[PDB]
């Protein structure tokens, strides 16, 4: 994490690879940072719904309309798996 | 299955419990007795070989044989007597007198043996008594090359003795000749060598029994090894890992490793959770003991971790212990008289082999080097059991089964049934219907059955050592030197053929109907014609391959003689052998089938066996195989609890269909535990032997000849057509080798619906449906016909279901539980759980894998317990199944409990139901059917139900509008703030209750308010007809494309005009 603050900001891009070995290490809002300088929607909702939280998952997917299915998919198990099948 | 023959050979003394030796690779057996004192030399299958009385010198005393051992090399023992004398016991050797080969069978090699051991020699090695200070000796033991003895007397004193091994004129003599004199502290209970290296030093231990393990050298001084704080036990020794084990009285082992100097370190301690304790070596870096308790206990020296082994019956006392390395196996011997073996395949990985009982104290269990097992029982008798296979045969007409180490019974299908004794034991068993022959190695004996009067009259015996022999209804065939002969059952030599030595000696004689196989010791194998004069061998020895060294042990021909199978063993320790051999004369191929990939082993394989005069018998039941292997539903299991009480290691029946292209496995049938063996294959119909209904298996009358049908041959119970019967086969052997075209072919000749089923079963095996059509078709079984039709039209791209759906009207069940498994169709397999009768299986299978069928389920459950007119869980599950607001009332309304109902409704039943918003509002209905306006109201408003509220409220006269009116606002801030917070995130949801209010406005003019609350409401239609009132035109526009209603929008062009 010093490292991928001490990148600047054209060299962000690089750090979105580098938000990838957050997740393998389990840094979870370490990525999430590391994603949201990037500014990366769909690892951003991949991370949420890979945590389980939905807020902030539908905030994003409002900043970026296109994704609806990388989110609604993983809900609608979800919401299968809660048994809210209506 | 396998059975101990027993051999009891009395003395007219007392038996010892530990003085029984056996000799580690010949077979030999020695034990002491007393009164007179004696010892008794035997061979390891329990003959006795010789017998020897007091020391020579002694003067009138007889003296009492105190210790035995028995040198590990040479065939000779030494015996330490009760009055300080010792004395070396030795016969002839065999091979001194540089005879022939002829020695292939084991009578020869016993006469010679026996006659050997006549001439023997006790020698008496001098100055014995001052060695031992005139003390008994009381144990001895030589080194592990026999060059060096060890003898520790009564006296407190421990000698050293050297043999000579002199050469004379006509043998070899032996000389004992003491060394050292060394004092010990208490007589020596046990003396134990150490190798040097593992695979001729001086590394010896001893233990007295108190707290010393003196261990000795060629050092002459008896320097301690380990010494521990409590008195010693018992030490137990491994040679090749050196691993010493020291047990105590008080239940505690301590592991050594012993060292060149003879030193023990601890490195593995332990605590054990009258029978004195035993202990033996189980397997290299494992010991098994018992302390005279129920269950054995099994320690592994390299994890340190302790296991109990567990008996199933009670009350057994484990009394001596002792093991066979070569096989891995076990003889518990017990105080009520079991003997129980176990094989190998740390407790997990043993198993009981089997169970014996003998029925007597058993004060010692010993090994022989062949695997027999002596017993010491009863305080002075000797019973050496030698294991043998169940020796059970067929003819077509009645079958002779070995029970015991003599009882046989004979029994027919047509009800005749007798019992033979012999005179000796049991070893072979011939029958050709009424001839019946028993082979006891000395002798065969041949006498009748005379079925009409239930009795056996002996015709003769001959005076025969082949362990190969076989009586026909012509005459007996027998072996005799290099030779076989053929004779009639009065002695009368009708032929005789002769082989050389290099074509070996016949170890294997078979005969059925008129064809005999003989096989020598060297896989020679020769078949034959029997005929009325003569023996017409067809072909001359064929040898055969094998893809340690491999033994032919059984073999057994066709009614045809033409393809026979084999039994081999492996070892000269004969261990039984995994595979199956399949040999074709006439293609003169080789095939073999092996048994270890079903984790079974084989006892006996038969052929077909046609009956006399029954020469309809075609090809395909002539190559048919049969082996013996061993390794909420209230009204349901009363119907077969006629057999579940009939029922009073697993067996295995394997049937095979012989192909020249190989071996087929044909079919597999489980059997009982009172089903003790299968006699022979009579087709179509399997000839197990069983005890009757609640029998004893030890008693001799306790048998019956019972026939099962084949599980191929289902519904054909007549078991006279011969053309349907041969048809059936060939479809089985069609559909085991998956040609089920021709399967189709041969059943399509069939009017036996059975045949269908068999068809349609294997349809179910081999995803056919159209066949399968045809299969239900001809049964007359609509219901499946109709079920597989549904099934196709509904899922047209799923095979599998169909197949399930078609297992399932063919009564296969877990099949059709397995298949919907493998086919993704939970919600058809709960369907399917349901309507077995298995609600448990089906709530489970709910909540673990498809948690959207639960509800189903409460309802089905429901509904049961409503036709089963249990109301008292019906509602229950009706209030589960969340259909409350329908079936509960009605289930209610129709039982005419009513009153119950507004009881429970007024405010096990009343901790729910008086709460349940849906129950309420069903209340409010129905009171509001009963014109109790004001108890709807109270009970819509208990509910929560804003349309009714509003509805009741303003059609009341006159019109509650206040209230009517601050619930619709109270809606719509709820709609608003669903909005607000919509919009936040980043027109909102009409309140239809608000409609009813605009109705009261559109009866009283206020027209403004109705238009606003039809919007508010979503009345479009209503907002068109309110906007045409005084002359507004715009409000009638962005309604109707709110609405997206095509037509409201057309009629709007239309009437602006």
């Amino acid at each position: 994490m010093k490292m991928c603050r001490s990148l600047p900001t054209s060299e962000v891009t690089l750090i979105t690879e580098c938000a990838n070995f957050f997740r393998k290490h389990n840094a979870i809002p370490f990525a999430i940072e590391a994603y949201e300088k990037v500014q990366d929607h769909q690892a951003l909702i991949g991370i949420y719904v890979a945590k389980g939280d939905w807020r902030n998952a539908f905030t994003i997917l409002e900043k970026t309309p296109t994704l609806a299915r990388e989110v609604y998919v993983p809900w609608a198990t979800w919401l299968a798996d809660n048994d809210k099948f209506d | 299955m396998s059975l101990f023959v027993v051999n009891a050979p009395g003395h007219e003394g007392q038996l010892k419990e530990q003085l029984i030796v056996a000799h580690k690779r010949r077979p030999l057996l020695a034990t002491a007795w007393v009164n007179p004192p004696s010892v008794l030399i035997t061979n390891s299958e329990g003959e006795v070989l010789t017998q020897v009385a007091d020391p020579p010198g002694s003067t009138g005393r007889t003296h009492q044989p105190t210790a035995l051992t028995w040198h590990p090399n040479e065939e000779l023992l030494v015996i330490g007597w009760s009055n300080g004398e010792m004395s070396l016991w030795s016969m002839p050797s065999v091979s001194s007198l540089a005879l022939g080969e002829d020695y292939t069978t084991a009578a020869a090699r016993s006469a010679v043996q026996l006659i050997a051991a006549k001439a023997a020699t006790q020698s008496s090695a001098e100055g014995a008594t001052r060695e031992h200070a005139s003390g008994a000796v009381v144990a001895s033991e030589w080194s592990t090359r026999g060059l060096y003895l060890v003898s520790a007397s009564q006296q407190r004193h421990v000698v050293m003795w050297m043999l000579e091994k002199i050469p004379a004129e006509t043998s070899v003599t032996f000389k004992l000749k003491p060394l050292w004199s060394v004092q010990s502290r208490e007589p020596v209970a046990r003396i134990i060598h150490v190798p040097s290296k593992a695979s001729d030093d001086i590394s010896f231990l001893l233990a007295d029994g108190g707290t010393s393990v003196t261990a000795i050298n060629e050092d002459q001084q008896l320097f301690p090894c380990v010494t521990q704080q409590e008195q010693i036990a018992s030490v137990l020794y491994d040679a090749a890992t050196r691993t010493l084990v020291t047990l105590t009285t008080t239940s505690m082992i301590e592991v050594y490793a012993v060292g060149e100097d003879i030193k023990g370190t601890s490195t593995l301690r332990r605590k054990l959770s009258r029978i004195a304790m035993s202990m033996v070596w189980a397997s290299p870096g494992v010991v098994a003991f018992g302390s005279g308790d129920d269950r054995l206990r099994i320690l592994d020296l390299s994890s340190g971790s302790l296991d109990v082994l567990l008996l199933p019956q009670p009350d057994l006392h484990v009394s001596s212990l002792a093991t066979f390395a070569a096989k891995g196996t076990m003889i518990v011997g017990t105080v009520e008289g079991f003997l129980v073996v176990f094989q190998h395949h740390e407790a997990s990985q043993w198993e009981a082999m089997t169970v014996h009982q003998v029925g007597k104290c058993v004060d010692r269990v010993v090994l022989t080097a062949l695997g027999d097992v002596a017993l010491c029982c009863g305080g002075s008798e000797l019973q050496v059991l030698h294991e043998i296979i169940r020796k059970r045969a067929w003819d077509g007409v009645a079958a002779a089964t070995q029970i015991s180490s003599d009882m046989v019974v004979i029994e027919s299908i047509t009800g005749c049934q007798c019992l033979l004794q012999n005179k000796g034991n049991v070893h072979g068993v011939s029958i050709a219907f009424p001839n019946i022959a028993l082979w006891n190695g000395s002798q065969i004996d041949f006498y009748m059955i005379d079925e009409a009067t239930s009795e056996i009259t002996f015709i003769n015996f001959v005076l025969t050592t082949s362990p190969a022999f076989a009586i026909h209804r012509e005459g007996l065939i027998y072996v005799k030197g290099n030779r076989i002969v053929f004779e009639t059952m009065q002695l009368a030599p009708i032929a005789q053929m002769t082989f050389t030595e290099s074509e070996g000696v016949p170890v294997i004689m078979d005969i059925m109907n008129d064809y005999l196989v003989v096989v020598s010791s060297k896989n020679y194998l020769r078949l034959a014609r029997i005929s009325t004069r003569d023996l017409q061998q067809l072909g001359p020895a064929r040898p055969l391959t094998f893809p340690l060294e491999v033994s032919v042990s059984g073999a057994r021909v066709n009614a045809q003689g033409r393809r026979v199978a084999l039994m081999s063993t492996l070892g000269p320790l004969a261990l039984p052998d995994t595979r199956i051999w399949v040999y074709d004369s006439d293609t003169d191929k080789m095939s073999f089938f092996d048994f270890g990939s079903r984790n079974e082993i084989p006892n006996s394989v038969y052929w077909n066996t046609p009956e006399p005069n029954t020469t309809t018998v075609g090809e395909f039941e002539y190559i048919l195989l049969a082996c013996e292997t061993y390794q909420e539903n209230y009204a349901e299991k009363k119907a077969e609890l006629e057999d579940a009480r009939r029922e009073s290691r697993p067996h295995n029946i394997v049937t095979f269909f012989a192909t020249h292209d190989g071996l087929v496995l044909q079919n597999f049938a489980p059997l009982r535990r009172y089903q003790i063996c299968l006699v022979g294959l009579t087709i179509p119909d399997f000839l197990l032997a069983s005890v009757k209904i609640n029998g004893d298996p030890n008693n001799a009358e306790d048998y019956v000849i019972e026939q099962k049908r084949l599980r191929d041959f289902e519904g054909l119970k007549s078991d006279k057509d011969v053309a349907v019967r041969e048809a059936l086969m060939k479809f089985s052997y069609y559909a085991t080798i998956g040609n089920m075209d021709e399967a189709y072919r041969c059943v399509k000749s069939i009017k036996n619906p059975a045949a269908w089923q068999g068809l349609a079963r294997l349809c179910v095996t081999s995803g056919r449906l159209d066949v399968a059509a045809v299969c239900l078709a001809t049964m007359e079984d609509c219901v499946a016909a109709r079920a597989l039709r549904e099934a196709k039209e509904d899922y047209p791209d799923d095979q599998d279901v169909q197949l399930a759906t078609l297992a399932l009207g063919l009564s296969m069940t877990e099949e059709a539980v397995e298949l919907l498994r493998k086919s993704k169709r939970y919600d058809l397999l709960t369907d399917v759980y349901m309507a077995c009768g298995k609600f448990e299986h089906a709530q489970r299978h709910s909540e673990r894998f498809d948690r959207a069928r639960i509800r189903p389920v409460a309802y089905k459950y429901a509904q049961f317990m409503e036709s089963l007119q249990n109301m008292d869980a019906a509602i229950m599950w009706y209030y589960n199944a969340k259909c409350a607001s329908t079936d509960v009332p009605r289930i209610f309304f129709q039982t005419n409990r009513m009153h119950e109902l507004r009881q429970l409704m007024m405010i096990t039943f009343a901790t729910i139901f008086p709460q349940n918003r849906e129950l309420l509002l069903w209340w409010a209905q129905h009171s509001e059917r009963r014109h109790n306006v004001q108890e709807a109201l109270r009970f819509y408003n208990a509910g929560e139900d804003v349309y009714n509220i509003v509805r009741i409220l303003c059609s009341l006269t006159p019109p509650k509008l206040d209230s009517a009116l601050q619930l619709v606002n109270k809606e719509m801030d709820k709609a608003k703030m669903r909005f607000q917070q919509q919009q936040a995130f980043a027109e909102p949801d009409p309140v239809g209750s608000a409609y009813f209010v605009a109705q009261l406005y559109e009866r009283q003019g206020d027209d403004q308010l109705a238009l606003q609350y039809y919007q508010a409401a979503g009345a479009y239609r209503s907002g068109v007809r309110v906007a045409w009132k005084m002359e507004q035109y715009g409000v009638v526009a962005n309604l109707a494309m709110k609405s997206s209603d095509e037509r409201l929008m057309l009629e709007t062009a239309m009437a602006l005009e």
